[PDB]
């Protein structure tokens, strides 16, 4: 096509979804990590992760307003990646770098997941 | 704005 | 903070978005434009437009599942621009540039605004 | 991935 670009949309977008989540506006689901409950866009954690796209496209579980993750996710692993979803920015750090891993093999997040193979291979 |  | 950040993380999550908005996955608005109608997520459009934030974070209208937008409003100019809210592309053409720029003027989209009146300039 |  004859279309124009505006290069910071995208951006711009996503940093007002982050807006909306910080004041928990329009948030439609509760994610569950053993005693932590975090709120979100179905969306959002859609277009992020293979796992909430699996978990939300299903047609009984698109209508459920709370998910239970498994009990082995760690809290601040998943805590780190949905920063990361309404960011673009992952806080990997040396103590927490094998659950942030471990929560993105899980939530299926194929680039977090690679650049943790490539920062724990580096020290090693 | 750019021409992509 | 130290965060690391991936490039491409915010136009692959609005490539998703716009992936469920053409498989009509989990859109919950209607936009009414004279006799179209548009399905949508109110939090893509609330990230876009001024006028659908103002509208979806009122605490009556959040609940509503059809927005009728004002008669004078052209529903190819809306589409061009809902497309450009989804996708970062906007399809300005001679044809189309006054009703864009009205449509994107209600809609409070003031980078889409900006563009059209510099295009006019040019013409003139 | 990028150094913000
Ligand atoms: O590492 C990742 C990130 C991710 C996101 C989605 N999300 C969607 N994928 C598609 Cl094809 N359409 C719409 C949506 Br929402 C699927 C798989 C994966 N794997
Ligand atoms: O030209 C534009 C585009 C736009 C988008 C929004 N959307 C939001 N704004 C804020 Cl501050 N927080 C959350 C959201 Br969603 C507000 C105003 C405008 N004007
Ligand atoms: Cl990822
Ligand atoms: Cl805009």
């Amino acid at each position: 096509d004859s279309c124009i670009q505006f290069t910071r949309h995208a951006s711009d977008v996503l940093l007002n979804l982050n807006r909306l989540r910080s004041r928990d506006i329009l948030t439609d689901v509760v994610i569950v990590v053993s005693r932590e409950q975090f709120r979100a866009h179905k969306t959002v954690l859609m277009a992020c992760s293979g796992l909430f796209y699996s978990i939300f496209t299903d047609q009984l579980k698109c209508n459920l307003s709370v998910i239970n993750l498994d009990p082995e996710i760690n809290p601040e692993g998943f805590c780190i990646l949905l920063d990361f979803m309404y960011t673009s920015r992952l806080n990997l750090r040396e103590g927490n770098i094998m659950a942030v891993m471990a929560t993105a093999m899980y939530l299926q997040m194929e680039h977090v997941v690679d650049t943790c193979r490539k920062f724990i291979k580096a020290s090693e | 704005w750019v021409i992509p």
